[PDB]
C-alpha cells in the first residue's frame, strides 16, 4: 500500500535512458530530469 | 577491499552509489580498527 504516488512521463533518446535511474551523471539526469538518490519506485522505458 | 585508502580520490572517480560502497569498506574497516584499539585498551587498562 502506497502513501503518495506519482507517474512522471516523458521522452528520451534511448542511448540516454541510462541516466534515469539514481545518481548517474549526463546531460538528461543535470539538466532535464534528476529523480533523488533517496526515492522509491520504478522506471518504465519503451520504444514509440 | 576498496580501490583506494583516500577518501576523496574514490569520491572523485567514482559515481555516488559506486563511491558510497567503496566509502562503505573504508567505514567498516576503520570502525573494526578503532574496536580493536579500544578493546586491547580496555585489557591493557585491567592489568593497570
Amino acid at each position: 500500500c502506497f502513501t503518495n504516488v506519482y507517474a512522471d512521463s516523458f521522452v528520451i533518446r534511448g542511448n540516454e535512458v541510462s541516466q534515469i535511474a539514481p545518481g548517474q551523471t549526463g546531460n538528461i539526469a543535470d539538466y532535464n530530469y534528476k529523480l533523488p538518490d533517496d526515492f522509491t519506485g520504478c522506471v518504465i522505458a519503451w520504444n514509440s | 577491499g576498496a580501490i583506494s585508502s583516500v577518501l576523496n580520490d574514490i569520491l572523485s572517480r567514482l559515481d555516488k552509489v559506486e563511491a558510497e560502497v567503496q566509502i562503505d569498506r573504508l567505514i567498516t574497516g576503520r570502525l573494526q580498527s578503532l574496536q580493536t584499539y579500544v578493546t586491547q585498551q580496555l585489557i591493557r587498562a585491567a592489568e593497570i
